[PDB]
């Protein structure tokens, strides 16, 4: 659905008012969630200074998100670079102090309500217009202009044939992705189709880390070392 | 499938919250599965004159990397301003 | 800015070591999460039986393929090749010829449903709206040949499914 | 120019020593793996195929080349020692499966268009 | 320049033995070091400015279960462009493919004369605009 | 050019003239040649193709019902820069990006003209001319394509 | 529309249809050989021809977003009724 | 700003990030080649092979630059320059929120010293890069394939490598178990010639050679 | 002073206890080692230009905090962190040499995109 130049098309009649439905009763769960984990002893003890990784050499070993803070670094793509519309929206990034598995539990739970509250300003602040550039040379015209006018058709001939022309050049955009800074890196040659994509997997960096946080852990440990780590294997193997 | 009261206040005590007040499971009050059709905006280019593409293109005004040295007293200068520390929440301090 | 999130340093009084005392003593967080538990017991459960009763969808969900045909009767692909161009996946393969009637209309339609992802950009491409994916997520086959579509099971599907694709575009052609 | 980076060795002789204890390794790894694999081959028919592959890698003359699969057989004797790969792995040596494919000029022509 | 024990290698580059290309693909593939002819039915000349390097077509017979294109020739659809030609053919004995290398067709330069389509003599007075 | 069409009218609409069993013309598509009538009168010395009228209508063509055959009459197809006068054999038996172009050397006449086989799945859909200045230029006969 | 191949099987509207010989009929028997019986060809020629008044008439398939590219077929040949290559709907002057 | 779809400019990081680009240029000019800052501000120091490890350990420790991130390390093969491969890495500052890109070249068979001690994160990029594109990485902790399958040959990344490769897999009966076989397959890849013959950018139109 | 910082917020990092002493001696060890480089070198002017001036605020601010703002590095256990690395390549940068002119010019066009 999100595409370059803007979004495919506009949202559904009733889409926002089923949003606010849903984030009305999500908050109702998330300490839900916090009533059945966070306070229980089993579960701590399971989770609290176990996996531990100190602030330089998470940041050396080339982490991000979680891992950077959870361990005390305050740092967020989303504040410090904010793409988009990231900067008129107000938020909390929860900073832990210990960086153990524990610390890193309550850091995405409450990512989970700080989310939330960025859900509820988005839609309360929803402005009116298009939902992809006007420029029709980079994102296809409507079905309406394509069956009366030619540079539509035109248009949307080439670029569903050959695609918009990029300029030649390269560029490494990082966003801060839930499990944390995914970025590309975009060679183009100045044709129709790129010439060398590397993809930053958030988890590749994390994986390699995975001998240093375990080092004296048992087992059990090792299984949830992976957990909290959150890394799912199609962004990592590429 | 609407709980009896009496096991309403069960739910209700044995979590120490109101259920009732807001239930995952979703009821009457989802949007309508039909909605009205729909008059989609134009964009703000979508005007009959003055719209050259000169005066509109993105892609024809980026230009080559420019060029500052090439291997063909001055004060340090820092790639950027130190950031500023964040400041400590508002809304929610130390939980 | 930022929250801190996790170092509530416990006070030490007499009443909270207690507190926690009689909370590690007589177990009650672990009491705390079994009420939560039989609480959540006693609910509704947010299942749907099967067949007799189906999940909710959209009406521009993406599903099995179809070829639709003209209110006259006549198919609507002039076999402009602009799918096969923008299938990520190269499985739309398509060849046409001059039929005898002098129109322009495709020999062979093999869409391997094996191979695309349903982007749906092929009902996007074409711009007479004549690929499309039906509402039907199911036809699941228990062989693979069953599953690479031709042009003949493609106007079968667009013949069946007719009624759906031509109210589920109705709705949705004015969103794009 | 004609000066170039050498990756380990210095001339051919250490690039003709590196590919020596290779062959020390490898001799000494193939009946360890012929029981520890469960190989159908006998304990005879692995060295040949470890033998083949050398001579098979005899006209390479440059140097830095020779040191360059140095450690890739290396890294393969690395990953086959730690069981790392399996059964299958091993086989694929053994062109076993695919079938002889002929050699002569008139079973070329028999086949197919093909050089 | 780096001081770190400049052997002066002599033999040319091989990398073949390393690439991984196997017996049949290194030694009877030929590959075709060309300029792009410019598409006729065009008249632009952008794809007429970068050297490419293709190899032979192979066999391409029908599937059996659908009419298709199978082919068993993995270097088919693998085109390289080069900037100029001694660079594109550097590659090919680096890779050690039998080369064969065409030259730059240019356009000869033409002389174009408007006044020439409405002569006093000479026989090239244009009939119809 | 622009992105966007700001024409508010009905299009103008012309009828197609037969001048070939090789050359379609859908003439409502093309725009003022000048190509095909300077090639017939120049290249192939038929001088068959012209303009008839004014104004937008004008139209292109032969008048009277003529048939327009030379040894190089099909190269008016890839001169054509609208689909207008298109191969009537090919007759949309593929599209461009899906076809590759191998080039080799006529053999039908003794010239040798330099083409382009364009070759697509296994089969062979267009004959284009190559460029090689002395030997055909841009041209070939019908009988090469 | 769909006839019998003198095997016996269903010739499509492409006019395939597997021959005598042809060892790949193996696949239909015990099966079904797939054939579409809403043929294309002859579904559009019963459509009668419009008898409009003009010189030059738009054709939008019906619909109008829900049609086809808004094509301008000439009706001034009056030998062969204008058709739009599209649908295929035959439009003709009124023959005066 | 009247134009509602061209992205908005920073002069101001242009002028900045060129002026540290001046600054890393006149500290080590011992390796650093080229320096430039593209249109959309991004920095790129283009280096000499050798000052992978001297360059690194400047903006990972000199107190004015502090690039203590090593976001990626990749390579883009070009078949054309002399030495194909180019490896690429990307630096993010923490403290001044910038990010940089040092970039070298390299050949098939020189190989580059590995960036593990300077940053410990290189040190499974290492390993991905050789894997790839087999640009062989020197004084490496364990250089090792990390993607490709158990005994795979070539180097799949680099450009000479078919799309679909060389060896297939399938199950055969008469052996149990998996086994290699050379690909064959059921549908070629259909290339497309997606290039249009005009020229698409002016500004970025190569000297007529 | 006031009572210490119980912690920094960063795993690690442990409070210093003598946070000006430290960046005294520490920022006085920077312009020994720079000392130890030929001064026309772009290295020595720029750190020396760097440190003396941070030299220069630990002596003249004694409050902590007022410091942390005066070098803009957030808590004093990060900037002594920084003030120890740039300790290292400094001491590092000694070997390398990296003050003549480039080692050579790259190829001819190893660089200019698109090819
Ligand atoms: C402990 C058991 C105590 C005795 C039975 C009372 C009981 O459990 O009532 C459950 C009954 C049903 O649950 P609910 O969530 O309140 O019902 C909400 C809707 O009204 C529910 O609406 P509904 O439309 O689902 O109501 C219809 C429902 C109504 O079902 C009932 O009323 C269940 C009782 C059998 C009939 O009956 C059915 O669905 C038919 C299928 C019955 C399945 C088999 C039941 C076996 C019962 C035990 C057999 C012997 C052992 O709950 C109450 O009435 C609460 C009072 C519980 C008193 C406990 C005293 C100790
Ligand atoms: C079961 C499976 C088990 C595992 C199966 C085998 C697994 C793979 C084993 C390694 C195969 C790899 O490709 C090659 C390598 O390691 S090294 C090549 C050495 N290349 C040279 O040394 C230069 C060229 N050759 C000569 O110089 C001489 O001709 C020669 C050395 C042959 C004889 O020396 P002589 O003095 O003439
Ligand atoms: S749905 Fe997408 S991937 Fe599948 S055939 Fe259509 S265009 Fe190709
Ligand atoms: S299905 Fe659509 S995109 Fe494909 S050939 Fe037919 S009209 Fe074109
Ligand atoms: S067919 Fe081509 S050359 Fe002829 S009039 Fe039309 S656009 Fe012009
Ligand atoms: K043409
Ligand atoms: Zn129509």
């Amino acid at each position: 659905y999100i595409r370059p130049g803007g979004v495919h098309q506009d949202l559904p009649l009733g889409l926002l008012d089923d949003i606010y439905e849903f984030s009305k009763n999500f908050s109702f769960r998330i300490d839900e969630l916090e009533e059945m984990l966070t306070n229980n002893r089993i579960w701590r003890n399971r989770t609290v200074d176990i996996g531990v990784v100190t602030a330089e050499d998470a940041l050396n070993y080339g982490f991000s998100g979680v891992m950077l803070r959870g361990s005390g670094i305050q740092w967020d793509l989303r504040k410090t670079q904010p793409y988009d519309v990231y900067d008129q929206v107000e938020f909390d990034v929860p900073i832990g102090s210990r960086g153990d598995c524990y610390d890193r539990y309550l850091c995405r739970v409450e990512e989970m309500r700080q989310s939330l509250r960025i859900i509820s300003q988005c839609l309360n602040k929803m402005p009116p217009g298009e939902i992809k550039v006007d420029d029709a040379k980079v994102s296809p015209p409507k079905r309406a202009e394509m069956k009366t006018s030619m540079e539509s058709l035109i248009h949307h001939f080439k670029l569903y044939t050959e695609g918009y022309q990029v300029p030649p050049g390269a560029t490494y955009t990082a966003i801060e992705a839930p499990k944390g800074e995914f970025g590309v890196y975009l060679v183009s040659d100045g044709s129709s189709r790129p010439y060398r994509c590397k993809i930053k997997a958030p988890g590749f960096a994390h994986l390699a880390g995975l001998d240093k946080m375990s080092k004296g852990h048992m087992l059990a440990d090792v299984v949830a070392i992976i957990g909290t780590q959150d890394i799912v294997f199609g962004e990592v193997d590429r | 499938a609407s709980a009896t009261r009496v096991i309403q206040l069960l739910r209700n005590w044995a979590s120490g919250r109101d259920l009732q007040a807001k239930l995952q499971l979703r009821y009457q009050e989802i949007s309508k599965r039909t909605q009205p059709p729909p008059k989609l905006p134009v964009g703000p280019s979508h005007k009959l004159s003055n719209n050259y593409y000169c005066t509109r293109d993105g892609r024809r005004e980026a230009m080559p990397p420019s060029i500052v040295m090439s291997s063909q007293e001055k004060k340090a200068v820092t790639p950027a301003p130190p950031i500023k520390r964040w400041e400590l929440s508002k809304d929610q301090p130390y939980l | 800015t930022y929250k801190f999130v996790n170092m509530r340093e416990p006070s030490m009084d007499m009443k909270s070591v207690t507190d926690r005392a009689a909370q590690t003593l007589l177990w009650t967080e672990l009491v705390r999460g079994l009420g939560m538990t039989l609480s959540y017991l006693f609910r509704e459960p947010a299942t749907i039986n099967y067949p007799f009763e189906k999940g909710p969808l959209s009406p521009r969900f993406r599903g099995e393929h179809a070829l639709r045909r003209y209110p006259s009767g006549e198919e609507r692909c002039i076999a402009c090749k602009l799918c096969e161009a923008v299938c990520p996946a190269q499985a739309i393969t398509i060849e046409a010829e001059p039929r005898a009637d002098g129109s322009r209309r495709t020999t062979r339609y093999d869409i391997d449903m094996t191979k695309c992802i349903y982007c749906g950009f092929c009902q996007e491409a074409c711009p007479v709206d004549a690929i499309v994916e039906g509402p039907n997520f199911e036809f699941s086959t228990e062989t693979h040949e069953e599953l690479l579509y031709n042009k003949e099971k493609l106007l079968n599907n667009g013949d069946k499914w007719e009624a759906e694709i031509a109210a589920n575009i109705q709705a949705d052609y004015l969103y794009r | 120019g004609t000066s170039v980076k050498p990756i380990f060795s210095r001339d051919m002789n250490e690039a003709k020593r590196r590919v020596r204890e290779l062959y020390r390794a490898w001799y000494r790894e193939v009946p360890n793996t012929v029981h520890l694999f469960q190989l159908d081959i006998s304990v005879k028919q692995g060295r040949d195929k470890v033998r083949e592959m050398f001579m098979k890698n005899a006209h390479v003359t440059d140097p830095r080349v020779v040191d360059l699969l140095v450690i890739k057989g290396k890294m393969e004797l690395e990953e086959t020692i730690n069981v790392w790969k399996q059964r299958t792995h091993i086989m694929r040596f053994f062109h076993e499966t695919e079938a002889p494919r002929p050699t002569d000029f008139l079973s070329k022509f028999y086949v197919g268009h093909d050089p | 320049t780096q001081d770190t024990q400049l052997i002066a290698v002599d033999e040319k580059l091989d990398i073949t033995t390393l690439t991984g290309v196997p017996e049949e693909h290194i030694k009877t593939r030929k590959v075709r070091i060309f300029v792009p002819a410019r598409n006729n039915m065009q008249s632009g000349v952008n794809n007429t400015k970068k050297w490419k390097m293709e190899f032979d077509t192979r066999e391409r017979w029908e599937n059996p279960l659908m009419g298709w294109s199978s082919t068993a020739d993995p270097l088919s659809n693998l085109v390289l462009t080069f900037s100029t030609k001694e660079d594109a053919v550097a590659f090919a004995e680096k890779n050690g493919w039998s080369f064969d290398v065409e030259e730059r067709k240019v356009p000869k330069p033409k002389s174009k004369s408007y006044g020439a389509n409405f002569s006093w003599n000479k026989r090239t007075r244009v009939s119809t605009k | 050019g622009s992105d966007r069409s700001r024409f508010l009218e009905g299009k103008r609409a012309v009828e197609d003239k037969n001048i070939g069993p090789l050359v379609k013309t859908i003439m409502t598509r093309c725009i003022q040649c000048t190509r095909c009538i300077r090639f017939a009168s120049e290249i192939a010395g038929v001088d068959d193709l012209g303009t008839t009228g004014r104004g937008n209508d004008m139209q292109v063509g032969t008048y009277i019902e003529k048939m327009f055959m030379s040894e190089l009459s099909g190269n008016i197809i890839d001169i054509c820069p609208v689909g207008a006068l298109t191969s009537k054999p090919y007759a949309f038996t593929a599209r461009p990006w899906e076809t590759r172009k191998t080039e080799s050397i006529d053999v039908m006449d003794a010239v040798g003209s330099n083409i382009v086989v364009s070759t697509r799945t296994g089969e062979v859909m267009r004959i284009l001319p190559r460029m090689h200045e002395d030997i055909n230029e841009e041209w070939i006969s019908d009988k090469t394509r | 529309g769909v006839r019998t191949s003198p095997t016996g099987e269903k010739v499509t509207h492409t006019g395939q249809a597997y021959d005598d010989g042809d060892y790949r009929r193996v696949r239909f028997s015990d099966r079904q050989k797939e054939v579409n019986e809403n043929f294309a060809i002859d579904l559009i020629a019963e459509q009668p021809v419009s008898e409009v008044g003009s010189r030059v008439i738009s054709c939008d398939g019906g619909g109008g977003a829900l049609g086809h590219p808004r094509v301008y077929i000439n009706l001034d040949k009056e030998t062969k009724t204008g058709t739009c290559g599209y649908c295929g709907l035959q439009f003709r002057q009124p023959h005066h | 700003d009247t134009r509602p779809t061209i992205r908005p400019r920073n002069d101001v990081v242009h002028k900045q990030l060129s002026a540290f680009g001046q600054y890393v240029a006149e500290i080590l000019p011992k390796y650093v080649q080229q320096v430039q800052v593209s249109c959309f501000n991004e920095l790129e120091i283009f280096i000499h092979p050798d000052g992978v490890i001297p360059v690194l350990t400047f903006l990972r420790d000199h107190t004015n630059a502090q690039f203590k991130s090593l976001a990626d390390l990749t390579a883009v093969d070009v078949p054309t320059r002399q030495n194909r491969f180019e490896i690429v890495y990307n630096l993010l500052s923490l403290r001044f929120n910038s990010q940089i890109r040092v970039k070298t070249y390299t050949d098939e068979l020189t190989p580059i010293e590995s960036s593990v001690t300077v940053y410990k994160a290189a040190n499974w990029y290492e390993r991905e890069i050789w894997d790839m594109f087999g640009v062989f990485f020197a004084n490496h902790p364990d250089l090792r394939r990390i993607l490709t399958g158990y005994g795979f040959e070539g180097h799949p990344f680099r450009k000479d490598f078919p799309l679909s490769g060389y060896v297939e897999l399938r199950y055969d009966d008469e052996v149990k178990r998996v086994v290699a076989e050379p690909v064959e397959l059921a549908q070629e890849f259909r290339k497309f010639d997606l290039n249009s013959p005009w020229e698409a950018f002016p500004a970025y139109r190569q000297p007529p050679e | 002073a006031g009572l210490l910082k119980k912690t920094t917020g960063l795993v690690g990092l442990a409070v210093c206890e003598t946070p000006h002493e430290r960046l005294k001696i520490l920022y006085t060890k920077i312009l020994d080692v720079l000392g130890q480089i030929p001064k026309n070198a772009a290295y020595r002017k720029y750190t020396e230009q760097i440190t003396n001036e941070k030299l220069g605020m630990v002596k003249a601010e004694p409050d902590v905090k007022k410091l942390e703002e005066q070098l803009q590095g957030g808590q004093i256990e990060e900037v002594i962190l920084q003030a120890e690395n740039e300790l290292s390549l400094a001491r590092k940068m000694l070997r390398w040499k990296p003050w003549e002119p480039l080692v050579e010019e790259p190829p001819a066009n190893q660089w200019k995109w698109p090819i």
